[PDB]
This record gives structure tokens, C-alpha cells and sequence, in this order.
RNA sequence: AGCUAGUUGGUGGGGUAAUGGCCCACCAAGGCGACGACGGGUAGCCGGUCUGAGAGGAUGGCCGGCCACAGGGGCACUGAGACACGGGCCCCACUCCUACGGGAGGCAGCAGUUAGGAAUCUUCCGCAAUGGGCGCAAGCCUGACGGAGCGACGCCGCUUGGAGGAAGAAGCCCUUCGGGGUGUAAACUCCUGAACCCGGGACGAAACCCCCGACGAGGGGACUGACGGUACCGGGGUAAUAGCGCCGGCCAACUCCGUGCCAGCAGCCGCGGUAAUACGGAGGGCGCGAGCGUUACCCGGAUUCACUGGGCGUAAAGGGCGUGUAGGCGGCCUGGGGCGUCCCAUGUGAAAGACCACGGCUCAACCGUGGGGGAGCGUGGGAUACGCUCAGGCUAGACG
């Protein structure tokens, strides 16, 4: 199946994540459909977590069945609330 | 690792005096004045015409010497001017004073380049907030350096700044001399800096 | 846009089958000079409708055998055989520089 | 020439000669030495060269040379081959390494130490 | 056979150049005065003519020279220093509006035949569009 | 470091106390019989030591090893002008505790005309490396309590070198009796 | 370092050999390849097949010396 | 240099998720080939990387995709998907037991063992993060991964002090005997304080979970750390590893002793046979520096395979000539078509890199964010100067 999940990037210790949309059956690392958005866990920049939303809200939509902790991150951004 | 070991004998290797204890580089006494020749034997000895390699291989060496630095170090920042756009000799000498170290030695925090270093190193060297202790820190313009909180109250610090009471600053860099503090205002250009090196040669050398 | 090409009808010798001359004319990737190149492809023909010696539409398509992966489209005009002449000619020489 | 000709036929890339076949373009070579001799230079050079018929891992049989003042060389000593050519000697194209294996160090050097793989010199 | 006409032209012009001779005659066609006129507007030549010699059409062209150089080697100075047709016939080379040549950096020019009609190097980025670089002129 | 060790009974031990017979598997060389195993903080420090160890006995072999060829004037030509011809044979063991009972049993069997030697005496398997020397040499390839190697074996009996596997030392002590020959 | 251990042996000079080098019977005992000293060659000294001339034998080969005292 | 016999096409059927010579029956006799087939060798391929002014040239390690193989070969089964790395069956090869009838195996998973070999790590800790799978869920599993260990194997960062300080100690070295060199280097004064010890001490980890809200959005709660008591901060606190190459020209840097075409060096010219700026050492220098040199390969220089940008009277090089096929190439004018060619637009050209900008790790490497570029390739429109093609004419080529 298609997933929002995290891609890990970066250095060791330093962590960088790729808020990404991609099959299941792939490499952490693998070759994503999408780049939606990023998320630095040490939050060591100002801007350090972004994803564009209405991107998201198409992929979740098409049936993008996302990770938990990338379904919190998209929580916080501002995806999942609805007015 | 730095050079390490005898000074003047490499000011007197390249006959132009290179200032690189400060004082007693001023004085008679960095032999450039007692003795001008290249040091060990052949240096009193006849002068041979050297090869158009060799000059630009000497003025290299003087370059480095002067600012203090590993071969490798320079190479890359060398490197790193070429691949920016510019005068690549002034903006890599620009690129070179930046250097954390040289900057402290221009604000009259330490006498000597290498004492600046030291000094940078040994944590008495803050850049705004922060104490900063690598000398390769390179700065970019309109940013403070300071005295550290911890080390405005020890001797060489304040011998050094009664040092530059009273003579001036280079037009890039200001300094309040009340309280330790250092801004590297403009990006110093080459026009700035009346240093013997000429960079053309340098760059020469470099090419191939 | 299945892949539509122009060329000539060089051999009607099988059953259903037109052979199609396919000439392209690419520029070299390095020297810069256009090649004058051809390429041999057999077409489906459903009625043997096609000739010797005519200038054809042929279509990229799903297979009807090995190698014949090719609908012939239209026929564009008739008559110019001196192409045909030409390469059968080529492929006499070629006969001949064995032993 | 003409560049249809060059289209017709190519130019026909250069096969670089290789130098030396201590097999793969490998580095070093470890070869069973299995006799060691001396050998007569050449026309403009005269010597007393030392030198060593040294078979390899390869299987190949060569001729290889002893840098240093005085080898250590026995009949069946372990060798590591150098390669670089020597342009007295015929059928002569490796150095022996000094310093591994069964080949020591050359005693007394306290300059060029390292191409002759002898250790530094305890100062007083 | 007269196996390129634009290239012969040329290379008549490079031997008028190099002889001192005033004027000289190639065989006419459109593009070959295209060029000519070109070439003048640069100021490369003195100017061209169409006329007839013998039954046959023909271009009279007027080379211009550079004054005296006084001394050794008394030849007046040269205009047309150098001539190449670049695109070759079975060689034919083509460029794109990015790769349009600045042939001695602004000083030479390239002549190239384009879309837009046969034209200069200048006039061929303003208008941006690439093609035949037919000649280059310095 | 300490990767597994066995006891004689057949099972895996994690633990081993004071006074037990354990099968240690770690050490990146072969170690020699009765060497006594000591305890080290860290792997740096055992690293120096070895060092250490080795820069004691190598130099001290070096130095012996240089009194040797003393004189080349004639002592050398004394010495490489030979009357006795001698069989080279290199042999390969199972345990370090056997090789070294086996050496010394040869060398009493040395008065014959012709003189055994050792050139490569290695515990373990024989390979073709050792195959290689042999044909460097002419030498025998003698195996007490290890098995060749198959790839190894079809080696030794294409290229002609002595090959020989055997069960128990008199056997082989039997067969180097056989290798001094007579030709009369 | 430099190893002055070479036999210095005299020898009747019996074949004409290769190299500016003269197989020299030796009374140490064999005919050799010993060829000539750099210095002899410098003096132009010539050689003939029956010189009792002083060979320098390196113990490292015994197969190749040197022909050092003229004749 | 010819290859082909299911081989090339057909009709019918089988088989497939599906086309097809995939397979079979039958008819036909084709198909490919010098625009390089078939054969041999070689080789995973690329995104890239290294180099290079560029064009190119070499390489395909790590990272990303795709393929292929899981001792060798063959073949199915089950399923959405395999002809199935830690499933199956079978033959062979090999290792392992056997009560000789028979079974067990497969590290090209991590670690490790050997063996080859110049040479390559730890039988490490962890599910904490991310991802995987199963599960309502907790949670279970995870040698994916996160990290730690070892290796100067790369690359980067810092230390091995700094400031004084002789018209110049000793030591050593040369000298023309005055002197010079090492060298402000040292010693010695002053100052700082890696190491080191204490005191604390992380970011990474806020969720899934529970409760309120309808099990939705939303609100609160709580737990959860291999790295690691590490990074890092606060206090203290020692002056605290310098090595290697080379020093005749290239090529930076020179003297003396010893040696005597010997011993040696060498990448090339070549140095060495009694005053060697080329050998061994010593001083002195110079290059770099926790590295430096040697070796091996690759590119460069090498415009030594030349497209950009080489030539062929005598250097290596014009075939011995003729006719002629493919092929390549082509006069002038007028008109179309618009294949090349150009252009505009769009789609692609993934990410990582490379480039620019900013930002994080005290800098930098490293990484992150954003941006631009990018040959090529499709689609739609346009342009007709120049090739291409069609049509018409011309007379300078050519032929009569
Ligand atoms: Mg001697
Ligand atoms: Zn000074």
C-alpha cells in the first residue's frame, strides 16, 4: 500500500527526516512518489518542522494510509483539523 | 597542527620582514635588522637567480607564514575563492583575514598571530555569546568578537589593549577598548592591507 | 502517441507480412554529421493490400509476432521503387564479400 | 582525415601498454625467493648488481631487484615485490621491498629510511 | 565538380585578401549575397555588385584595405585577417541560441543562417534564435 | 576478545571459573603451547605489550641470527661448497604439542649421509601456497592429525609434490626413514 | 656501510667472454665470469686468454668477480 | 563473414493476468547481415564519481534505482506478487552423521572461522528514534536500522605552546682561523592551560496509550534512552608526541667527511674508475606535517587517435593503377512540403551529489532547507535561410 512516512537523512546524531509519501515495500531511504515535507527532531532551527498540506490532504484523500508519528507531525503542522 | 618551532630563521628564508612575534618583530630584533640573509651557512653566501617557479613558490610560503596556517587549510580556502565569483586573489586574501584568529591579532587582542590563536583556543575569545576556541572560524561581515567574561581581568589581555591605546584600526574592524569588545565590520579588501605578498604570483603558483 | 514512422515496402515474400525500410537520418554524437540510417521492420498487413515498392504510415502496436510489432497505417504514396531497387542491390553486394 | 571516414570507421581507441604484470595492476605482490644472484649491468654502467629470481603468488617466475646496502636474502625467503623498473638491468622490471616478510631492514640507514623499511635509530 | 559554392566564395575572398587585389568576381546566388551584404554592413568589405561575364551571372566584389604600414614589410594592413567555413558540407554544423560564439570576444563575427533569414551573431541573440553557423569572419 | 569457549564434555559455556579445561576462541594468532594467559583492562594496552614482547625476542633472534656468516673469504666457500646433500621437508601438525615432540625425534634421525631440514614448520592445514614453496624447494608436504584440504589435495597431486597424511607419529617417523634414500 | 668481504685470488685468464669480462681460471679454484676493473679500462690495459691476474669475488655469487691487478 | 530450422511469417489451438514462435500441429520459405549479423573475449547497467579549460576519457566503491543469482543446473507448487536468499522437489558436486538401508546441510544477512591474498573491522549493545511485518490493542518480532568498537583508510578540526630573551652559551658543524652556521632556537623570566580530576548534565521523545469530546477534529495526562554519565557546560589543573621525503636538471633546497665504474642511487637524462652541489653519513636547508614518501591503477600533461584540434614530397604515413557497387557528397533560379535545423511553450529529465543562496553541528568536513541550472526525450504551435524531398525551369559542371 501508499504510506505517509519519515525518511531519514542527515548524520549520526544529527537526524534529519523527510515527511514523504511512498509505497510500504520500500527502503527507509527508497525511491519516494513524493517529497510533502521535512522534520528535524532536534528542532534546532526556528523553522524546523514543514509540510505543505494541501498536498497531504490529496495523498490522505487518494488513500494514503500514514505512519503514526508522521500522522502526529501532520497533526501539528495543521493538516488533520478541519473547520 | 601548526608549523611549530623557529620563527624569524622564516622571515629571514624570504628577506622581508614578516612580523611574527610582534613586538621584538618591531624592535632590533627579528634579524631582519642585525642579519637580513636566509639562515644555515649559504645564506651569507652569493645569491643565485632563481627560477620563475621557485619566486612564486617563495611568495606562497611568505603568504602562508604571515597568516599561520596548515598547507592543506590553504589549499582549500584557495579553492574555495577560485569557486567563487570576484577578484579571486583579494577575496581569497579577504576569505584568509576572516580567519578568527587574524582578526583578533588586527583588533589588538594579542601582540602576535599565533598568540591570537592560542589565546582563541584557550577559550578567552567569544563570538557573540558564544566562546569560540577554533582559529579556522571564519566570520562574516558586521559580527562581534569580545574578550570573554572570564578572561577581561588577566594581565597580557590588558597589556594588549594599552598596546592599542591610542594607535588606530584598519578601516574593516572597530574596537571598544573599554570594554573588550571587537566588531569585524567590512569585508577587508586588498586595497586595506599594504601586506608585501603579492597574490598574483600566488595564484600563478597554484594554477597547474 | 504510439511511435508513427515513414518508409518503404522493400518485401512482400511471406503471407500477411509487409518488410518496411525505416530510414532515419540522426547527426553523429560527436562528429556533428547527420547519418543517413536505416532500420528494417515487419508490419502486419491483414490483407496483403501493400506492395513492393511503396511509401507507408507505420504505427508502433501490440505484437502479432516475433519482431512484427507494427500496424501498418496508410499508405502514403506509390510508385518510388528505386529505393527498393537500391537496397536490393546493397543486399546482392553483400552477397559477395564472403570468400 | 575526413570526418565520414572517422563515422565509417572510428578512431581506434589507444590499448595503454601495461608496464608491469605483477598480475591485476596489484601494488605488491609476495613472492617465495628462489635463487638469489648477482648480475652484470649494462653498456654505459658497471656493477656488481644484486638480485633475485623470486616467484610469486601469480605464478609467475621473475627477476627482482635488492635495493640496500647488503641483502639478508636466504634460498627459499618470503619477498614482497616492489615493481618499477631499473634501466641497467635486463628482464629486470621489480624492486624488492625492504623491510617485511624475510627481507629486514638495511642496517645503518638513518636517512632514507622508509623506502628501505628500517626503524628509527635510538639518539644519545 | 564545384563541390560547395558559399566556401569557394569565401575562399576567393581570402586570396583577394591576401593578394592586394581590389576586386574579384564569384559566381552569383541569393545567399552568397545575402552574405556579401552582411559582411558589408560589418564593414569587412568595401562593398558588392551584381553583373555578367561572358552569359553567365556573376558578383563583383569591392575589397576594402587598411592604409599603408610604413617600413618593413611595406603591405598595407589587413581587414579579413581570417575566413573558415564552418559548417562544412557532410559536416554541417548547427547551434543553438546559447551556443552562438563570441569570436574574439566581440570582435570577430560569426555568420549564421537562421530561420529568421541569413544574419550576425549580435543580431541573431537578440533575436534569439540559433542555427546554421555557416561562416566565421575575423 | 573472548568469543566462545567449550569445555570437553560438548557444551557452550558463557562462564568459566577457576581450574576448568576451556576450548577459547579470540585470539587473532596461533598461540604456542604452555604460554600462560594473562588478564588486560584494555585492548590498546595489550596491544602495546605484545609489541613489547616482540621487539624483546625478535631483535635478540635478529642479533643471533647475525653471527653466523662470519668470514666470506673462505669460510663461505667452505660453507657453500657442500659434500653431504641434504632433504628439505616441511611439515604441518594438528596441536603445537605434537610438531615440536615430532622435531625432536627427527633431528636424533640425522646421521645418515644425508641431513633432514626444516624450513616451514607451521601447525594447521597445508595449502597451495605451502604446494608452491615445495616447488620452490623440493620439499615434503608431512601431515600428522590434519586432513588436506580437497582443492588443496588435487593440487599437490597434479603439480608432483610429496603429499603425505598420517595417523600416528611413528608412522610418519617410519616414512621420513624412506626419504634419505642411497642410490647404491 | 660498505663490506670489504671479497675474495682477492689469483687466476690464469683462459676464455675471451663477454662484457669486457675474461673467464679467468682461478687458483681458489673455477673458471669464473670476473670482468675488468673500471680503472683498467680507463689505462687502456688490453687482456689476452693466459694473465695471472687478481680476481675480487663477491661471496654473495661466486659466478661473477672482477679483474683488478693488470696482469 | 556469412548466420538461422521453431528459424521468419501464417491459420488453428494451447498456455498466460495479457500480446507474442511462449509452446504445439499444419501451410509457406523466409528472416537477419559489412548502417556489422553470427562468433570470441570482455562487462551488471545507470543516477553518478574521478579527471579535464572544455569537448572528451576512465570508472560504476559507498549512497539511490533497476536487473540478475542465491553450491551448480533444472523445474514447478502456493499466492495479489516468486519460478521464491534463511520454502519445495530432483540430479550432480561437496561437507556432516549412519545400526550402510538413509538423511542432514548452504553465511553472495550481521559478526566471526579459515583459505586465497599486499590488503579489509566487533562471534558488540539496543528497539530508544525512523522504517518493516503481524496485531483492535497493548505488544511481539527486527544483525533493516540506530549507535558504539577497531584501522591516520579517506576528508576535515585542534594540540604538540605563547610572550619575552646574546651583536650570540654549550653541543655539534664548517672555516680562508678572523669567523660563520645552527638561532630567539635553547636555557631562563612571565603568561595561558590539551590532557587530567571533580560537579552537573542533555537535544534527539512525542507520540501510539488512557480519559473528556461521537472511537472525528480538538483538550489534558502519563510513561518510554542503546548512544551514555557521552556530547556539552561550571570549577579546578600539567608546558604537555615530531615525523617523513628530498636537496645535479626537471624541482624548492648545499656544504664537508667517507667511499673510488666498488659499495650504491635512479623516474628520466644518467651519476659513481680519488676534491662526487647526484652514493653512505653528518651538519645546513627546503617541502609538507600527524603525517610524508614508495608501489598499483585512472585521468591529466598527450592537439601521442587530434570532433573542438594532427598529419601523409624527404620524418611513421597515399593503396601500383583503372573501371565501378554500396555508401558519402553536390551548380543556379522559382514554388511547395517542413524530415533534419532553429525557436516558443509545456511535460519529463526522481532524490542524493555537482553549482548558488541561507541555516544547523563552537568552525570546517558533514548535513539540512530553498533555488537555479541541466544535455537529452516526448507533445503542441511557429520559422523557412540552410541541408532533405517533390514539382517546374535554367546553362556556367558533365555528356553528345
Ligand atoms: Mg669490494
Ligand atoms: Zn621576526
Amino acid at each position: 500500500m501508499v504510506k505517509i512516512r519519515l525518511a531519514r537523512f542527515g548524520s549520526k546524531h544529527n537526524p534529519h527526516y523527510r515527511i514523504v509519501v511512498t509505497d510500504a515495500r520500500r527502503k527507509r531511504d527508497g525511491k519516494y512518489i513524493e517529497k510533502i515535507g521535512y522534520y528535524d527532531p532536534r528542532k534546532t532551527t526556528p523553522d524546523w518542522l514543514k509540510v505543505d498540506v494541501e498536498r497531504a490532504r490529496y495523498w490522505l484523500s487518494v488513500g494514503a494510509q500514514p505512519t503514526d508519528t508522521a500522522r502526529r507531525l501532520l497533526r501539528q503542522a495543521g493538516v488533520f483539523r478541519q473547520e | 597542527g601548526r608549523y611549530i618551532g623557529p620563527v624569524c630563521r622564516l622571515c629571514r628564508r624570504e628577506g622581508v620582514k614578516l612580523y611574527l612575534k610582534g613586538e621584538r618583530c618591531y624592535s632590533p630584533k627579528c634579524a631582519m635588522e642585525r642579519r637580513p640573509y636566509p639562515p644555515g651557512q649559504h645564506g651569507q653566501k652569493r645569491a643565485r637567480r632563481p627560477s620563475d617557479y621557485a619566486v612564486r613558490l617563495r611568495e606562497k610560503q611568505k603568504l602562508r607564514r604571515i597568516y599561520g596556517i596548515s598547507e592543506r587549510q590553504f589549499r582549500n580556502l584557495f579553492e574555495e575563492a577560485s569557486k567563487k565569483k570576484g577578484v579571486t586573489g583579494s577575496v581569497f586574501l579577504g576569505l584568509l583575514e576572516s580567519r578568527l584568529d587574524n582578526v583578533v591579532y588586527r583588533l589588538g587582542f594579542a601582540v602576535s598571530r599565533r598568540q591570537a590563536r592560542q589565546l582563541v583556543r584557550h577559550g578567552h575569545i567569544t563570538v557573540n555569546g558564544r566562546r569560540v576556541d577554533l582559529p579556522s572560524y571564519r566570520v562574516r561581515p558586521g559580527d562581534e568578537i569580545a574578550v570573554a567574561e572570564k578572561s577581561r581581568n588577566l594581565e597580557l589581555i590588558r597589556q594588549n589593549l594599552e598596546a592599542m591605546k591610542g594607535r588606530k584600526v584598519g578601516p574593516w574592524l572597530s574596537l571598544d577598548v573599554e570594554g573588550m569588545k571587537g566588531k569585524f565590520l567590512r569585508l577587508p579588501d586588498r586595497e586595506d592591507l599594504a601586506l608585501p605578498v603579492n597574490e598574483q604570483l600566488v595564484i600563478e603558483f597554484y594554477s597547474r | 502517441p504510439k511511435k508513427v514512422l515513414t518508409g518503404v515496402v522493400v518485401s512482400d515474400k511471406m503471407q500477411k507480412t509487409v518488410t518496411v525500410l525505416v530510414e532515419r537520418q540522426f547527426p553523429h554524437p560527436l562528429y556533428g554529421k547527420v547519418i543517413k540510417r536505416s532500420k528494417k521492420y515487419l508490419a502486419h498487413d491483414p490483407e496483403e493490400k501493400y506492395k513492393l515498392g511503396d511509401v507507408v504510415e507505420i504505427i508502433e502496436s501490440r505484437p502479432i509476432s516475433k519482431r512484427k510489432r507494427f500496424r501498418v497505417l496508410r499508405l502514403v504514396e506509390s510508385g518510388r521503387m528505386d529505393l527498393v531497387e537500391k537496397y536490393l542491390i546493397r543486399r546482392q553486394n553483400y552477397e559477395s564479400l564472403s570468400k | 582525415p575526413t570526418i565520414n571516414q572517422l563515422v565509417r570507421k572510428g578512431r581506434e581507441k589507444v590499448r595503454k601498454k601495461s608496464k608491469v604484470p605483477a598480475l591485476k595492476g596489484a601494488p605488491f605482490r609476495r613472492g617465495v625467493c628462489t635463487v638469489v644472484r648477482t648480475v652484470t649491468p649494462k653498456k654505459p654502467n658497471s656493477a656488481l648488481r644484486k638480485v633475485a629470481k623470486v616467484r610469486l603468488t601469480s605464478g609467475y617466475e621473475v627477476t627482482a631487484y635488492i635495493p640496500g646496502e647488503g641483502h639478508n636474502l636466504q634460498e627459499h625467503s618470503v619477498v614482497l615485490i616492489r615493481g618499477g623498473r631499473v634501466k641497467d638491468l635486463p628482464g629486470v622490471r621489480y624492486h624488492i621491498v625492504r623491510g617485511v616478510y624475510d627481507a629486514a631492514g638495511v642496517k645503518d640507514r638513518k636517512k632514507s629510511r622508509s623506502k628501505y623499511g628500517t626503524k628509527k635509530p635510538k639518539e644519545a | 565538380m564545384l563541390t560547395d559554392p558559399i566556401a569557394d566564395m569565401l575562399t576567393r575572398i581570402r586570396n583577394a585578401t591576401r593578394v592586394y587585389k581590389e576586386s574579384t568576381d564569384v559566381p552569383a546566388s541569393r545567399f552568397k549575397e545575402e552574405i556579401l551584404r552582411i559582411l558589408a554592413r560589418e564593414g569587412f568589405i568595401k562593398g558588392y555588385e551584381r553583373v555578367d561575364v561572358d552569359g553567365k551571372p556573376y558578383l563583383r566584389v569591392y575589397l576594402k584595405y587598411g592604409p599603408r604600414r610604413q617600413g618593413p614589410d611595406p603591405r598595407p594592413e589587413q581587414v579579413i585577417h581570417h575566413i573558415r567555413r564552418i559548417s562544412k558540407p557532410g559536416r554541417r554544423v548547427y547551434v543553438g541560441v546559447k551556443e552562438i560564439p563570441r569570436v574574439r570576444r566581440g570582435l570577430g563575427i560569426a555568420i549564421l543562417s537562421t530561420s529568421k533569414g541569413v544574419l550576425t551573431d549580435r543580431e541573431a541573440r537578440k533575436l534569439g534564435v540559433g542555427g546554421e553557423l555557416i561562416c566565421e569572419v575575423w | 576478545r573472548i568469543r566462545a569457549m567449550m569445555d570437553a564434555d560438548g557444551n557452550q559455556r558463557k562462564e568459566a571459573g577457576p581450574g576448568s579445561a576451556v576450548q577459547v576462541l579470540g585470539f587473532q594468532e596461533l598461540p604456542h603451547a604452555g604460554d600462560v594467559v594473562e588478564w588486560v583492562p584494555d585492548l590498546e594496552a595489550a596491544k602495546e605489550i605484545a609489541e613489547e614482547r616482540k621487539e624483546e625476542r625478535k631483535a635478540r633472534e635478529e642479533e643471533e641470527k647475525a653471527r653466523r656468516p662470519r668470514t666470506m673469504a673462505e669460510l663461505l666457500r667452505a660453507m657453500q661448497e657442500e659434500g653431504r646433500k641434504e632433504l628439505n621437508l616441511i611439515l604441518r601438525a594438528d596441536t603445537q604439542g605434537s610438531l615440536e615432540a615430532i622435531q625432536h625425534i627427527l633431528a636424533r634421525e640425522s646421521t645418515e649421509d644425508v641431513k633432514i631440514n626444516i624450513l616451514l614448520a607451521q601447525v594447521g592445514a597445508p595449502t597451495e601456497s605451502d604446494v608452491l614453496l615445495a616447488q620452490t624447494a623440493n620439499a615434503a608436504i608431512l601431515a600428522f592429525g590434519v586432513n588436506p584440504p580437497g582443492s588443496v589435495k588435487k593440487k599437490a597431486e597434479e603439480k608432483g609434490v610429496l603429499l603425505k597424511t598420517f595417523r600416528i607419529i611413528y608412522d610418519l617417523v617410519d616414512e621420513v626413514r624412506n626419504m634419505v634414500k642411497g642410490q647404491r | 656501510a660498505k663490506e670489504k668481504d671479497t675474495i682477492r685470488t689469483e687466476g690464469v685468464v683462459t676464455e675471451a667472454l663477454p662484457n669486457a669480462t675474461f673467464r679467468v681460471k682461478l687458483d681458489s679454484g673455477p673458471e669464473i665470469l670476473a670482468y675488468i676493473s673500471g680503472k683498467m679500462r680507463m689505462h687502456y690495459i688490453r687482456i689476452l686468454p693466459g694473465d695471472r691476474v687478481v680476481v675480487e669475488i663477491t661471496p654473495y655469487d661466486p659466478t661473477r668477480g672482477r679483474i683488478v691487478y693488470r696482469k
